C-alpha cells in the first residue's frame, strides 16, 4: 500500500526467496530427525518379541 | 507452504507461481513422515489378535502383581505404576493431526499381554 | 411500456436485516442493467450496486461491500437487495431504476445511457 | 474517484428570465458522459439530457446543455412555472457512478 | 490437464425465438454482452442466420466487425459503421433468389483498414461456434454434426476444431446477430429462427488423448468431490481410501477503521472568513504547521468561482504530510484572475505576483462584490503600473507610482473585485507534523472482518476480554512476537484478536467400479460454523458429512483419526462410521491344578520380501 | 533520537540521609516532542530568591550520570508491570 | 538472440540460480533415500546367515 506495482514486484521476490529457504531447511531437519525414531521402534520391537 | 509464503495475498500468490512445484515435494515428505509414525506404533504394540483376561481370584502361590495389573476403581484404567508415568512427563497454516490409537487402547494392549504372559 | 414496481414501507430495530424486492412488467429484462439509488431526508443521491440478470455477476459500491447482495429471479423476473447489519443511518428511502444500454467487456460493467425509467420509492425506518 | 460540485448553491430568479447550472468535475469526464435529472418533491427524479448535448425526446426545447473537459453547464433560455425543482449531474463514463449535490431553483 | 476459459457441465443456456408465427408475426432480437466469449448453438435448416456484428458503441465514433456468409464466400470486415436499429439483410429478387442482396445494416462505412475474404463458414446439421477476443486476436471455433432430436441438446461429446485467429485490434463490448429474412415496415416475410447462447468462465479441465488423434473424454474439476479426487490423482479410476484434495476458509465480511479523536483543527477560518484583505502589491503570506488542515471542506463548497489546482490532486491531498503551508491573499479584478497560473505574462504575473513552474500548489478564489464595493466605490486598493525591470517568482517590495481600482457597483463581471487565495506546501527535512484527517467506522464485532486499528492491520474475530493494561499501552504481543490484544482508540476497552476458521477437506470414497458415492471430512472444524448435504456427525479429528454412525464395532477398514473407522456396508447400500475393536475374549482357565498338552501337530511355510538395491543413474 | 526529544519520570518517597535507595523502580514515558534541532550541551535551571549579591537561596544538589548502548534482559509478572532486570556485561 | 549481451548476462543467472537449487534438493533427497536400502540389506544378509 506504499509503493507502484512496477516498483512493489521487487522486494516482494526477496521475502518470498528468504521464506521459501526458511522453509526448505525446516523440511530438511525434519526428514534427517525422523529417520531415527524408526531405528528406535525397530529395537522396541525386537525387545517385545 | 502457500499461506506460509504468502498470506492471503493473489499478487504474492501470481508471483509464487513461477518458481515450479517446489510446495508440493514439501508436503508430500511431511505427509509420507505423519504416515510413517502410525506403522511405527502399530508394529511395536500390535502383536496379539487376542483379548486376554486374569482370573477373578488372585492365587499365584505367593506372588504379588498388584503393582503392575489394572485397576477397576480408577476411570482410567491404568497401573498404578503407569500413573505415575503419565504424570511425571509434561497460526499461519500450522496444523497438528491426531494419532489413530487413543491412550486407552494402548492400555488395553499391555494388559493383553500382561495377562497371557502370566497364566 | 416498462413499469416497475416495489414492496412497502418496513420499519427495524439495529442489528437487523431488510430486503426489498422490485418486479419489472412489460419488456424483455433480461439484458438491461437493474441499479439500486438511496436518497435519505434532506440529502441527495447515493448508488449502491447493480446486475445484468443474463450475466449472473453484479457490481458493487466500496462503501457497502460485505453489507448488501443483490440478486434476480429470471422465472418470475424480480430483482432482490438485501441488507445486514443494519444501523441508525440506514434510514432512507431506496429507487430501483434501469439503465437501457450497457455491455460487459471484462468483469466489470459498461454504460452507454442513463437511467430513463425509476421505481416508486420504499421508505425503511431503523430505530428503537 | 470522479467528484462533482455544482457551484451555485441556489438560485432565485423570475419568470422569463434565463437560468445558468454549472457541474465542475474532479478530474476529466471520460468521452465526455454527463446526464442531467431534475426532481420535484415526493416524486421520482426525471431524465432530461444525456452525453452532454442530446436531448431525450419529450423534453421542451427551452432546455439545452454543453461543455466539457471538466466543465458542464445548463441552460433554461425561458423560465416557466412548471420549471422550478432540483436538478442533479450525473456521470457514467467510469466506475462507481457518482452524483452532483443539488441546486434549487425556486420562488417561494 | 489445462486451465482456460470453459463452458461449465450441466449449466442453462437461453434459447431465444428470433421469429415467431402463432396465426401473424413476431419479431424481436436482442443486444447481449460479451464478457469473456460466447457459445453459440443452432439448428436451423435454412439460409437465415449469416453473419454477426461486434463492438462497443455500434456507431461511428468507434470501429466495429462485421462477419457476413452469402453460401459463396465469407466476408469479414473491420470498420466504422453506423448500423441501423434494426440491421438486417435483404435480398430483393428482379426472378426468385439469387438477385442483387442489398445492405440495410450500416449507411456509412468509412476510415476502416481490414478485409478478409474465404470459404463459407455456414457450410439436421446442428453448429455450434465458440468466440473468443484475447490480446488483440479473435478467434472463432466451429462444429457441425447431425443429431435427430425434436428440440434439445444431444447427450454425446464433440470437440471443436479452430478456424481463424484474425489480427484485429479494437475493444469489443457488445454483440448482434444478423438475420436475411426476405423481399416479397411490412414489406418483408420470414419463416422463423432459435438459437442457444451460453456463456465462458475460467475453469480447469482434465482432457483424455487416445492413441490416435482426437479427444475423447474431459472431466470438470468443480462439479462434486469426485471429480475434484480424480483431477487430483490424474486417473479416471480412484481406488479404495482417504485422500486430501483442498483447503477451506472463511472470508471477511467486512471492513474497520479505528483512529483517534478530531481535534486540533488547523485555522484555516482566519484566511478566508475575515473582514480585511490585503492588496496585490502587499501580500499577507502566513505560515501554518503542527495543525490538522481540513481540505475537504474548501473542495466541497458551492461558492468558490475558481478551484484549478496544478502539481497534486484536490482528491489525494487528504493522504499526504507536509512540513509547512503558506497561505497568501489578493484582491484583484476578475479579468486577471486567469493571469495567476506557472506559465503566464502580462502585468500582475511579471511586476507584482509571480509564481515558478513547480508550484505545486493552488489558486482557489471566488468573487464579492455586495460586501467589497459601497455606494461611492471607496477606491482603497491599488497596484503598481511600471517597473525598471521583471520580478522574479517569490519575492516583492513594499515599494504617483500606484493607482487604485475603481470597482464601480454597475460594471459587468470581467472588472468586479474578485479575491484570491494561494496555497504552497514545503517539505523540509523535518518530522513534517502537518497531516489530513483520518476517519473512523462503527466498530462491529464478533465476526471475521478486517480492522485497522490505529496503524495495525489484520484480519479477524474481536471480543471483550479480561486483560488489565497500563494507561500507556496500546497493544499486546504473544509468545512468538504475534499480535494478541488490542486498545480502542475511542472508548479505551481491550479487545481480543482470533482468526476465523481455516482447515482441510477430505473424501471418503470405496471403490470406484462400486459406487459413486462418496463422504466428505472436514478437519479440526467444529461445524456449527460450516457455510454448508447427509447425516452430520462430529469427531476429534472434525467433522463427518455423508456418513451414519452405525451402533456397533468391527475391524478398521478406512482409517480417520482418534480409533474411528469407516467402510461401505449392506443392509441397500451405505457408508457407516464406527469406533475399530482389537478382537475377542480369549479368557483362559486357570487353576493351581490343570495343565493343557496338545496332542497332534502342523506345519507350516510363510513368506518373507525384502528389498536390497536400487537402480544406479547419473546426471551431468 | 532521529528529531525526538523523548523524557522519561517517575517519583518515589525514600527515607535516607544523602544516598541513593538500594531498590528497583521503572520510569514511565513523559512525552516524545517532534523538535528537529541538534543538541550538544545542557545546563540546569535555579529560581533563588529576590530579598550582584541582591539575590538569596536555601540550598540544592543533584545527580548527573550518562548511558551508554547495553543489551539487558528484563522480566515482567502476571500484571503489567516490570519487577527484574539482568546486565549481560557484569561479569 | 533477442537481448545485448549487456543485458543478456542478467537474465540468464535467475536460470542458472534456479536450476542449481533444483539440481541440489534430488541429490539431498537421494542420498537421504539411499540411507535406509543399506539397512535393509543388513538385515537380509543377516537373516541369510
Ligand atoms: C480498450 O480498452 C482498454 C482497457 O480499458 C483501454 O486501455 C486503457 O486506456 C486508458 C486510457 O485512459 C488507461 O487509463 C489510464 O490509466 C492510467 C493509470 O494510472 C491513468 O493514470 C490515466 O489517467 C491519465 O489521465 C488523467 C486525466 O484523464 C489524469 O488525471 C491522470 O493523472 C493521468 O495523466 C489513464 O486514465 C488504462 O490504464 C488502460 N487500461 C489498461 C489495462 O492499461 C484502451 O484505451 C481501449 N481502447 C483501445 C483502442 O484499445
Ligand atoms: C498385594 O500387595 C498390595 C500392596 O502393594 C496389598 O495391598 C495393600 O495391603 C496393605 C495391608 O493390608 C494395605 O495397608 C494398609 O494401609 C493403610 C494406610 O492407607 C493402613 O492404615 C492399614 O492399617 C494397612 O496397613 C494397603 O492399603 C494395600 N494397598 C496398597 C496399595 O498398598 C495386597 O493386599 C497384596 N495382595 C495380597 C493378596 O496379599
Ligand atoms: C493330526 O492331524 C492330521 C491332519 O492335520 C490328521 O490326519 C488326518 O486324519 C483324518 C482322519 O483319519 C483323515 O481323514 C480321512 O479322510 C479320508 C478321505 O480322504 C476318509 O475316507 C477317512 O475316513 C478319514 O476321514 C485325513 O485325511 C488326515 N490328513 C492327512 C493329511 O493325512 C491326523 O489324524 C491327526 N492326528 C490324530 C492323532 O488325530
Ligand atoms: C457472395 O459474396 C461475395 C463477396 O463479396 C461476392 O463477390 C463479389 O460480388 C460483387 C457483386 O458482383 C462484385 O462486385 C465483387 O467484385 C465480388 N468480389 C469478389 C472478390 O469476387 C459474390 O458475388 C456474392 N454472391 C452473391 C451475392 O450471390
Ligand atoms: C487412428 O489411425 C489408425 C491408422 O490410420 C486407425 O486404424 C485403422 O482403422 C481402420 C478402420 O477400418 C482400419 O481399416 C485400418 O487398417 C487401421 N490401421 C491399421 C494400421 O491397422 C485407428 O482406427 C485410428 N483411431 C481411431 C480411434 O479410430
Ligand atoms: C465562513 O463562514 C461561513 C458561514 O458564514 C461558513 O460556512 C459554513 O460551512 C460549513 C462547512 O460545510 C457548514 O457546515 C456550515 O453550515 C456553513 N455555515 C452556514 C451558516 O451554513 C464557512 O465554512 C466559513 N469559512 C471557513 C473557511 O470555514
Ligand atoms: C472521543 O469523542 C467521543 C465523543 O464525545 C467521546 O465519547 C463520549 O465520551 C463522553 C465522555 O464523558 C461520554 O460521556 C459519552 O458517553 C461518550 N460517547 C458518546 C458521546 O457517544 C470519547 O470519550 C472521546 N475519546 C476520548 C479518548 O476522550
Ligand atoms: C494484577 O491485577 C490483579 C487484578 O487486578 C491483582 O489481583 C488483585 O489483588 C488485589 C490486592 O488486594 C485483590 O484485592 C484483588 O481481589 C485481586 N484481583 C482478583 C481478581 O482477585 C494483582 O495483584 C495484580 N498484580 C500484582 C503483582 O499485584
Ligand atoms: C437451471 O435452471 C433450472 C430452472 O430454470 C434450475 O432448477 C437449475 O438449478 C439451473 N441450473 C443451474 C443454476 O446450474
Ligand atoms: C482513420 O482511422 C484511424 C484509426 O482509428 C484514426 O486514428 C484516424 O483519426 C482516422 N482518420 C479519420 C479522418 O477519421
Ligand atoms: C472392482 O474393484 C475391486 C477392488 O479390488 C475388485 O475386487 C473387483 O474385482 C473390481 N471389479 C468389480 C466388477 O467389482
Ligand atoms: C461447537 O460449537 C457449538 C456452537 O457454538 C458449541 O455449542 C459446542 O460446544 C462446540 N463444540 C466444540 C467441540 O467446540
Ligand atoms: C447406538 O447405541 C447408543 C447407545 O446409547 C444408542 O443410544 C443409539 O440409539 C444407537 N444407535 C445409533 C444410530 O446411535
Amino acid at each position: 500500500s506504499r509503493l507502484d506495482p512496477p516498483e512493489a514486484e521487487v522486494q516482494i521476490d526477496r521475502l518470498i526467496t528468504g521464506r521459501l529457504q526458511s522453509l526448505q531447511t525446516y523440511v530438511t531437519q525434519q526428514l534427517i530427525r525422523a529417520a531415527e525414531i524408526r531405528a528406535s521402534a525397530n529395537l522396541a520391537a525386537t525387545k517385545m518379541s | 507452504c502457500t499461506m506460509y509464503i504468502c498470506g492471503d495475498s493473489t499478487e504474492c500468490s501470481n508471483l509464487l507461481l513461477q518458481y515450479g512445484s517446489f510446495c508440493t515435494q514439501l508436503n508430500r515428505a511431511l505427509t509420507g513422515i505423519a504416515v510413517e509414525q502410525d506403522k511405527n506404533t502399530q508394529e511395536v504394540f500390535a502383536q496379539v489378535k487376542q483379548i486376554y483376561k486374569t482370573p477373578p481370584i488372585k492365587d499365584f502361590g505367593g506372588f504379588n502383581f498388584s503393582q503392575i495389573l489394572p485397576d477397576p476403581s480408577k476411570p482410567s484404567k491404568r497401573s498404578p505404576i503407569e500413573d505415575l508415568l503419565f504424570n511425571k512427563v509434561t497460526f499461519n497454516g500450522l496444523t497438528v493431526l491426531p494419532p489413530l490409537l487413543t491412550d486407552e487402547m494402548i492400555a488395553q494392549y499391555t494388559s493383553a499381554l500382561l495377562a497371557g504372559t502370566i497364566t | 411500456q416498462v413499469q416497475l414496481v416495489q414492496s412497502g414501507a418496513e420499519v427495524k430495530k439495529p442489528g437487523s436485516s431488510v430486503k426489498v424486492s422490485c418486479k419489472a412488467s412489460g419488456g424483455t429484462f433480461i439484458n438491461y442493467a437493474v441499479t439500486w439509488v438511496r436518497q435519505a431526508p434532506g440529502q441527495g443521491l447515493e448508488w449502491m450496486g447493480g446486475i445484468i440478470p443474463i450475466l449472473g455477476i453484479p457490481n458493487y459500491a466500496q462503501k457497502f461491500q460485505g453489507r448488501v447482495t443483490i440478486t434476480a429471479d429470471k422465472s418470475t423476473s424480480t430483482a432482490y437487495m438485501e441488507l445486514s447489519s443494519l444501523r441508525s443511518e440506514d434510514t432512507a428511502v431506496y429507487y430501483c431504476a434501469r439503465v437501457p444500454q450497457a455491455g460487459a467487456a471484462q468483469g466489470h460493467y459498461y454504460y452507454y445511457y442513463g437511467m430513463d425509467v425509476w421505481g416508486q420509492g420504499t421508505t425503511v425506518t431503523v430505530s428503537s | 474517484e470522479i467528484v462533482l460540485t455544482q457551484s451555485p448553491g441556489t438560485l432565485s430568479l423570475s419568470p422569463g428570465e434565463r437560468a445558468t447550472l454549472s457541474c465542475r468535475a474532479s478530474q476529466s469526464v471520460t468521452s465526455s458522459y454527463l446526464a442531467w435529472y431534475q426532481q420535484k418533491p415526493g416524486q421520482a427524479p426525471r431524465l432530461l439530457i444525456y452525453g452532454a448535448s442530446s436531448r431525450v425526446t419529450g423534453i421542451p426545447d427551452r432546455f439545452s446543455g454543453s461543455g466539457s473537459g471538466t466543465d458542464f453547464t445548463l441552460t433554461i433560455s425561458r423560465l416557466e412555472p412548471e420549471d422550478f425543482a432540483v436538478y442533479y449531474c450525473q456521470q457514467y463514463g467510469s466506475s462507481p457512478l457518482t452524483f452532483g449535490g443539488g441546486t434549487k431553483v425556486e420562488i417561494k | 490437464s489445462t486451465q482456460d476459459l470453459f463452458l461449465p457441465f450441466f449449466s442453462n443456456v437461453t434459447w431465444f425465438h428470433a421469429i415467431h408465427v402463432s396465426g401473424t408475426k413476431r419479431f424481436d432480437n436482442p443486444v447481449l454482452p460479451f464478457n469473456d466469449g460466447v457459445y453459440f448453438a443452432s439448428t436451423e435448416k435454412s439460409n437465415i442466420i449469416r453473419g454477426w456484428i461486434f463492438g462497443t458503441t455500434l456507431d461511428s465514433k468507434t470501429q466495429s466487425l462485421l462477419i457476413v456468409n452469402n453460401a459463396t464466400n465469407v466476408v469479414i470486415k473491420v470498420c466504422e459503421f453506423q448500423f441501423c436499429n434494426d440491421p438486417f439483410l435483404g435480398v430483393y429478387y428482379h426472378n426468385k433468389s439469387w438477385m442483387e442482396s442489398e445492405f440495410r445494416v450500416y449507411s456509412s462505412a468509412n476510415n476502416c483498414t481490414f478485409e478478409y475474404v474465404s470459404q463459407p463458414f455456414l457450410m439436421k446439421n446442428l453448429r455450434e461456434f465458440v468466440f473468443k477476443n484475447i490480446d488483440g486476436y479473435f478467434k472463432i471455433y466451429s462444429k457441425h454434426t447431425p443429431i435427430n432430436l425434436v428440440r434439445d441438446l444431444p447427450q454425446g461429446f464433440s470437440a471443436l476444431e479452430p478456424l481463424v485467429d484474425l489480427p484485429i485490434g479494437i475493444n469489443i463490448t457488445r454483440f448482434q446477430t444478423l438475420l436475411a429474412l426476405h423481399r416479397s415496415s411490412s414489406g418483408w416475410t420470414a419463416g422463423a429462427a432459435a438459437y442457444y447462447v451460453g456463456y465462458l468462465q475460467p475453469r480447469t479441465f482434465l482432457l483424455k488423448y487416445n492413441e490416435n488423434g482426437t479427444i475423447t473424454d474431459a472431466v470438470d474439476c468443480a462439479l462434486d468431490p469426485l471429480s475434484e479426487t480424480k483431477c487430483t490423482l490424474k486417473s479416471f479410476t480412484v481406488e479404495k481410501g482417504i485422500y486430501q484434495t483442498s483447503n477451506f476458509r472463511v472470508q471477511p465480511t467486512e471492513s474497520i477503521v479505528r483512529f483517534p479523536n478530531i481535534t486540533n483543527l488547523c485555522p484555516f477560518g482566519e484566511v478566508f472568513n475575515a473582514t480585511r484583505f490585503a492588496s496585490v502589491y502587499a501580500w499577507n503570506r502566513k505560515r501554518i504547521s503542527n495543525c490538522v488542515a481540513d481540505y475537504s471542506v474548501l473542495y466541497n463548497s458551492a461558492s468558490f468561482s475558481t478551484f484549478k489546482c496544478y502539481g497534486v490532486s484536490p482528491t489525494k491531498l487528504n493522504d499526504l504530510c507536509f512540513t509547512n503551508v503558506y497561505a497568501d491573499s489578493f484582491v484583484i479584478r476578475g479579468d486577471e484572475v486567469r493571469q495567476i497560473a506557472p506559465g503566464q505574462t502580462g502585468k500582475i504575473a511579471d511586476y507584482n505576483y509571480k509564481l515558478p513552474d513547480d508550484f505545486t500548489g493552488c489558486v482557489i478564489a471566488w468573487n464579492s462584490n455586495n460586501l467589497d464595493s459601497k455606494v461611492g466605490g471607496n477606491y482603497n486598493y491599488l497596484y503598481r503600473l511600471f517597473r525598471k525591470s521583471n520580478l522574479k517568482p517569490f519575492e516583492r517590495d513594499i515599494s504617483f507610482p500606484l493607482q487604485s481600482y475603481g470597482f464601480q457597483p454597475t460594471n459587468g463581471v470581467g472588472y468586479q473585485p474578485y479575491r484570491v487565495v494561494v496555497l504552497s506546501f514545503e517539505l523540509l527535512h523535518a518530522p513534517a507534523t502537518v497531516c489530513g484527517p483520518k476517519k473512523s467506522t462503527n466498530l462491529v464485532k464478533n465476526k471475521c472482518v478486517n480492522f485497522n486499528f490505529n496503524g495495525l492491520t489484520g484480519t479477524g474475530v474481536l471480543t471483550e476480554s479480561n486483560k488489565k493494561f497500563l494507561p500507556f499501552q496500546q497493544f499486546g504481543r504473544d509468545i512468538a512476537d504475534t499480535t494478541d490484544a488490542v486498545r480502542d482508540p475511542q472508548t479505551l476497552e481491550i479487545l481480543d484478536i482470533t482468526p476465523c476458521s481455516f482447515g482441510g477437506v477430505s473424501v471418503i470414497t470405496p471403490g470406484t467400479n462400486t459406487s459413486n458415492q462418496v463422504a466428505v471430512l472436514y478437519q479440526d472444524v467444529n461445524c456449527t460454523e460450516v457455510p454448508v448435504g447427509s447425516n452430520v456427525f462430529q469427531t476429534r479429528a472434525g467433522c463427518l458429512i455423508g456418513a451414519e454412525h452405525v451402533n456397533n464395532s468391527y475391524e478398521c477398514d478406512i482409517p480417520i483419526g482418534a480409533g474411528i473407522c469407516a467402510s461401505y456396508q449392506t443392509q441397500s447400500q451405505s457408508i457407516i462410521a464406527y469406533t475399530m475393536s482389537l478382537g475377542a475374549e480369549n479368557s483362559v482357565a486357570y487353576s493351581n491344578n490343570s495343565i493343557a498338552i496338545p496332542t497332534n501337530f502342523t506345519i507350516s511355510v510363510t513368506t518373507e520380501i525384502l528389498p536390497v538395491s536400487m537402480t544406479k543413474t547419473s546426471v551431468d
